[PDB]
């Protein structure tokens, strides 16, 4: 049900995949599955990843789902693959069927290099899917889970400096799961009863307008004092 | 129920909070508070447009929609002087920047 | 010619095991002969490069065995079991001969194929050759580096192949198998292990291979390894998984795939104890998740939630009692508050196992008003309906003959007896509640049942009502046993408990039809004496005379009537003559004959486990008689001849070879108290004698008419010899024992049936020795089966 | 009633408490003026600090607040001068 190059990025073989395309193999051939070998890759090893890119692959292929190759390398944790793929040209907000942005799908694990990574490029945190869970309030149900040690708390800290302002709250009522983890809610709680700082809404509105690229270079050509662009960068 | 305004006269700008039930009189009693002019020698104008001391400020064109805090309703305001009124005189704000090229739209 | 050629080879194949082609080879390694090194190592070789001449390796032999007729099916088989067989005896001798290494190499990739083959007898050889490997190598701590390369294939085989658990015969044996190979091959590699069952979860995640049964099984392998990694690299392993099994729950849609995912993930966290026990936020999102489940319309998800609910509460017991860290109330209370909404719409069994996975959390509230608390407010609901149905039966007794409420009767007292199994002795309280009612409904519903009994008969037994109300007097009698045997207040016991009990009980009995007689009485006496050491001894002539002259008639006739009463009655005798002894002087003498003649009769015919009682019986009413001179005299000169003839004569048809050795050593022990003249009196009441002299006659006598063809002379010297060792029991048993090869042998009778007494014991020891070599290495035994609480 | 004066001549007039929402402001403080913040700019400022108060603590939904591109970076800057 699988093309050979699509066995050659499931064993994750870089040189076997890169001798395949030499020889002029239709890279963007789809399987049984629906897969591209692109998706194949990006869920092992970065070196194919670059490899099957060098022949003119679609870093936007898209699966059966509409999962493009950027959602699994996001949701396997494949810091490098996804920085591989976003300089490559993918897109960043893209949607599944479910409109599941990569941002989504990482929050939702709750891992950190490939939010970090996501939100370097400009990945809208306030994306809400059709479900209607937001990157936040997935990490913050793992989070109420207990699996949530410093990795993921400083996880939601990048998640809560990016998106600005949220409000988790249904009417004036949190989530049930929330409500049973009192210290926890009265935290959330507080988060979004203040309205925030003047500072992070007009460094969300700036992140905004520059969306859609390689943050850092474009806030290096920003006139403003390093510290500003520290904390544009979210490391503030 | 809370209506926010902004009363406005050449370079001189007020921040101020009010209710729809209430009128006229009581913004201009506001106005003196903070300037000092009897309300006789004061006259509120809404873009252009005449407002009654009487009349009250919930039936003008002013609603807790309308006016949110993030957007208040600017107001105008003139100074009545040697027994006339002055010319609705409003200084606009200073025109923002040109957005820089990295920032602009794609 | 050819037919006789190949009769000739298959004479040979007869023949070889105490002188159709891989027959041959096959026994030929088992003669497990140091020797001949050269020569072992030579077959070999020729053989398997005639195998590949034959048949490559790249062939897909599976599929040639799925397509193949008979006759090749049969040759992999055999090429299977004689490779496996040389490896398990001879792999030694090729891998030191690295210059056959090629030879090895090969060898193993055969193995390697051949079991991807699905039919149970070939993967069983191949497991068992892999489970041998696994456990070869494990005990270095060399060799590794020798198959270390191509153990990862192995790891996958052993994943994709696990059988199915039975926490979610042949299938126990495949099952323990499994388990032991594969925790052999995770301690020798964690890393690689981790790697695979992740990669095979994501894949099931990633959309490819989503059968449900490649789920199942990976979810097994993942479970079945439990603690056979550092705590640290478990946290790790099992936070990802549970991310990942997460993730899928949300993708897939349907409940029929809800479902399954559902009983994969309660199965996981119902291992891994310790996990789930340092992580008390993660252990109380589950506890909540399995009450929400227990509401779930599909039968599988909400049993397999409620066992996994007790699997929790056994292994977590003292963290629901405890307040913990950013908690108000010790989670206990928080259960005991809700517990009326979470058993909405289980069934009766499964609120059975909910209320006793309550029990056991109850169990460790050491201080003890906080468990009185605990205890009072937990049996709330059984209580009050308890009460109600009392209430309702004081109105009118006729409210204990309607269905409904002997089944509810009888679904509370087995509510309460699970409690009491959990609790243990502080449950006296609630036992001490509802002590005085039970008793009286309990003689309310025997009454009843013994009215029906009369005017219909025997045949109404099977009838709805008078069996669950003969379930409720067992439950009541299985409570009362549960809380006596788990007691620690004799005296207590002694006092309240004991009197009413036996007025209930045992004058019912004895009056009632002996097809309406409850063997859990029996079973209940011999708790309660064996407990209540002395205590008792007040009692028992009344309980013998109640019980005993009425249950032995009732079961001597027929051997295969009651099999349970007969094992309670037994019982019950060997609990009395252990612990009251003296009881039985203060009883009539016609009630000892009686225990005697049930006594005689107990190790007389062949039921193994009935003689074995016997004997021991026996035994130690020889050994406690001796302490009480005014009656020995005459229980001597009565009984020792009788039973004395009466063990010869059993023992002269050898037909309890087992119980020989317990023979030998009664006759020893009576032979000793002959000896010393302890018997006081003559053996023979109408004349003075020898004792000792009588005795060696009465013997030669009885062996004489026993055995009429042997000689005077032998049996002089073999009583002369027997009588002698009576102070040394291996002595008189190896002298007996020769005594009866000489006469098996005179008569010309195998003498196997005396040795295979000794080599069942010596493969029980080697049966515990392999126990205990399990336990050694961690995750061979489930954590739900060792003993080792931790009391935390 | 706090007085505010921006770099360019323009007099904003707020309530006392509203203007202590700074820390740049309540460690300032009568009459408070600035040497770079232009007129606008603090215009958007007198906005967040009434928005800043009116929806403090608050129960229901938070309105966002409305940012145009171009003052942003303007806004951000003088945000930063304040402790807002
Ligand atoms: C997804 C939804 C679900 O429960 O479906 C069933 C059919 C009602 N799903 C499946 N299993 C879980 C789940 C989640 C947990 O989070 C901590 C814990 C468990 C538990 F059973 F193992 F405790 C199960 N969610």
């Amino acid at each position: 049900t699988l093309k050979p190059l699509h066995c050659a990025c499931m064993v994750s073989d870089a040189d076997c995949v890169e001798l395949l395309l030499e020889k002029g193999a239709e890279v963007n051939a789809l399987d049984g599955y629906n897969r591209t070998a692109l998706h194949y890759a990006a869920e092992k090893d970065e070196a194919c990843v670059e490899v099957l890119l060098e022949y003119g692959a679609n870093p936007n292929a898209l699966d059966g789902n509409r999962d493009t190759p950027l959602h699994w390398a996001a949701f396997k944790n494949n810091a490098e693959c996804v920085r591989a793929l976003l300089e490559s040209g993918a897109s960043v907000n893209a949607l599944d069927y479910n409109n599941d942005t990569p941002l989504s799908w990482a929050a939702m694990k709750g891992n950190l290099e490939s939010v970090s990574i996501l939100l370097d490029y400009g990945a809208e945190v306030r994306v809400i899917n059709l479900i209607g869970q937001t990157p936040i309030s997935r990490l913050v149900a793992l989070l109420v889970r207990g699996l949530g040690t410093e990795k993921e708390d400083s996880c939601f800290e990048l998640l809560h400096r990016a998106v600005g302002h949220f409000e988790l709250r249904k009417n004036g009522t949190m989530p049930r799961e929330v409500a049973r983890d009192p210290q926890l809610c009265e935290k959330l709680t507080v988060l979004c009863s203040a309205p925030g700082t003047l500072k992070t809404l007009a460094r969300y509105a700036v992140r905004r307008s520059l969306g859609l690229q390689y943050l850092p270079d474009a806030v290096k050509g920003l006139p403003l004092p390093a510290s500003l662009k520290e904390y544009l960068l979210l490391l503030e | 129920m809370d209506v926010f305004l902004m009363i406005r006269r050449h370079k001189t700008t007020i921040f101020t909070d009010a209710k729809e039930s209430s009128t006229v009189f009581e913004l201009k009693r506001i106005v003196e508070g903070i300037l000092k002019r009897p309300p006789d020698e004061q006259r509120l104008y809404k873009d252009d447009q005449l407002l009654d001391d009487g009349k009250t400020l919930g039936e003008c064109g002013f609603t807790s929609q309308t006016a949110r805090p993030q957007a208040p309703a600017t107001v105008g305001l003139a100074f009545r002087a040697d027994d006339t009124f002055e010319a609705l005189c409003i200084e606009p704000f200073s025109s923002p920047p040109e957005l820089p090229d990295v920032m602009k739209p794609q | 010619n050819a037919p006789l050629v190949h009769a000739t080879l298959e004479t040979l194949l007869r023949f070889l095991n105490w002188i159709v082609s891989l027959k041959c080879l096959t026994e030929i390694a088992g003669v497990s002969v140091s020797q001949y090194e050269e020569q072992f190592v030579t077959l070999f070789t020729l053989t398997m490069m005639q195998l590949k001449q034959m048949l490559p390796l790249n062939t897909n032999i599976r599929l040639a065995y799925s397509n193949g007729k008979d006759d090749e099916q049969n040759f992999i088989q055999n090429l299977s079991l004689f490779l496996c067989t040389f490896l398990k005896e001879h792999d030694q001798l090729i891998e030191k001969r690295l210059n056959l290494r090629e030879t090895l190499m090969e060898a193993l990739h055969y193995m390697l194929l051949v079991s991807e083959v699905e039919e149970t007898e070939i993967f069983k050889i191949c497991l068992e050759y892999w489970n041998h490997l696994a456990a070869e190598l494990y005990r270095e701590s060399p060799r590794r580096q020798l198959y270390l390369p191509m153990l990862f294939k192995v790891r996958l085989l052993m994943v994709s192949r696990m059988a199915k658990p039975e926490e979610v015969t042949d299938s126990i044996n495949l099952y323990k198998n499994m388990r032991e190979t594969l925790v052999y091959l995770t301690h020798l590699d964690y890393v690689d292990t981790e790697r695979i069952m992740t990669e095979k979860l994501h894949n099931q995640v990633n959309g490819t291979e989503w059968s449900w049964k490649n789920l199942n099984t990976l979810c097994w392998a993942i479970g079945s390894i439990s603690g056979a990694m550092h705590e640290e690299d478990e946290k790790r392993f099992l936070v990802t998984v549970i991310k990942d099994l997460l993730g899928l729950c949300e993708q897939k849609r349907g409940k029929d795939n809800k479902a399954i995912i559902a009983s994969n993930i309660m199965y996981i966290v119902g291992q891994y104890p310790r996990f789930l026990r340092a992580h008390w936020k993660f252990l109380k999102t589950v506890v909540n998740k399995l009450f929400e489940f227990m509401h779930e319309t599909h039968d599988g998800v909400q049993d397999m939630a409620c066992d996994t609910f007790i699997k929790i509460a056994q292994k977590c017991r003292r963290h629901f009692v405890q307040v913990q860290v950013g908690e108000v109330m010790p989670f206990i209370d928080e259960i005991l508050n809700n517990i009326n909404t979470i058993i909405c719409d289980l069934q009766p069994q499964q609120v059975h196992t909910f209320y006793e996975a309550v029990g056991y959390m109850i169990g460790a509230q050491t201080d003890q008003t906080v468990q009185e608390h605990l205890i009072e407010k937990y049996m709330l609901l059984p209580n009050q309906v308890w009460d109600s149905i009392i209430q309702q039966a004081t109105k009118n007794v006729d409210i204990l003959k309607d269905p409904e409420t002997v089944k509810q009767l009888g679904s509370i007292l087995k509510t309460n007896v699970r409690a009491c199994k959990a609790v243990g002795h502080p449950f006296v309280i609630q036992l001490g509640r509802i002590y005085l009612d039970m008793l009286n409904v309990y003689k309310c519903l025997s009454e009843n049942i013994s009215a029906a009994i009369q005017a219909n008969g025997e045949m109404v037994t099977k009838q709805p009502l008078i069996r669950s109300m003969r379930t409720v007097k067992r439950e009541t009698l299985k409570l009362i046993s549960g809380w006596v045997s788990r007691s620690n207040d004799p005296q207590m016991v002694a006092e309240n408990f004991v009197p009413p009990l036996l007025d209930a009980v045992l004058i019912d009995y004895q009056r009632n039809v002996p097809a309406a007689r409850e063997p859990e009485v029996l079973s209940t006496m011999a708790i309660i004496v064996n407990k209540l050491g002395g205590h008792i001894t007040a009692e028992i002539p009344q309980i013998f005379d109640a019980v005993f002259e009425c249950t032995l008639n009732m079961i001597n006739k027929d051997f295969e009537e009651y099999p349970e009463h007969r094992t309670n009655f037994f019982l019950l005798l060997q609990a009395v003559n252990s612990h009251c002894f003296p009881a039985f002087l203060a009883i009539p003498p016609t009630q000892f004959k009686l225990v005697l003649d049930s006594i005689i009769w107990a190790f007389k015919h062949t039921m193994r486990n009935v003689a074995d009682t016997g004997l021991q019986i026996l035994f130690t009413l020889l050994q406690n008689v001796a302490q009480e001179e005014a009656a020995a005299q005459s229980f001597y000169q009565t009984y020792f001849c009788d039973i004395l003839q009466h063990i010869f004569s059993v023992v002269t048809d050898t037909s309890h070879t087992a119980g020989l050795t317990m023979h030998a050593s009664i006759l020893a022990y009576m032979f000793n108290l002959v000896e010393e003249g302890k018997i006081s009196t003559s053996l023979n009441p109408g004349n003075p004698v020898n004792n000792q002299i009588f005795l060696q006659e009465y013997v030669a006598n009885l062996l004489k008419s026993a055995f009429p063809h042997l000689q005077d002379a032998q049996v002089k010297l073999f009583v002369t010899g027997l009588f002698s060792l009576n102070q040394d029991i291996p002595a008189f048993k190896e002298h007996l024992r020769d005594f009866l090869v000489q006469i098996k042998e005179f008569a010309g009778e195998d003498t196997s049936d005396l040795f295979l007494e000794e080599r069942e014991i010596a493969l029980r020891q080697a049966d515990e020795e392999k126990h205990k070599r399990q336990m050694s290495v961690p995750g061979i035994f489930n954590p739900h089966e060792i003993p080792e609480e931790m009391c935390d | 009633y706090v007085k505010l004066i921006s770099s360019d001549g323009h007099e904003f007039i707020v309530k006392r408490e509203h203007a202590l929402t700074s820390g740049t402001i309540k460690a300032m403080l009568n009459e408070v003026n600035f040497r770079e913040i232009p007129s606008h700019v603090l215009s958007k400022v007198c906005m967040y600090f009434t928005y800043k108060v009116r929806y403090t603590n608050s129960s229901t939904e938070i309105p966002e607040f409305p940012i145009a591109p171009e003052i942003a970076l303007e806004l951000l800057m003088a945000a930063n001068f304040l402790d807002c």
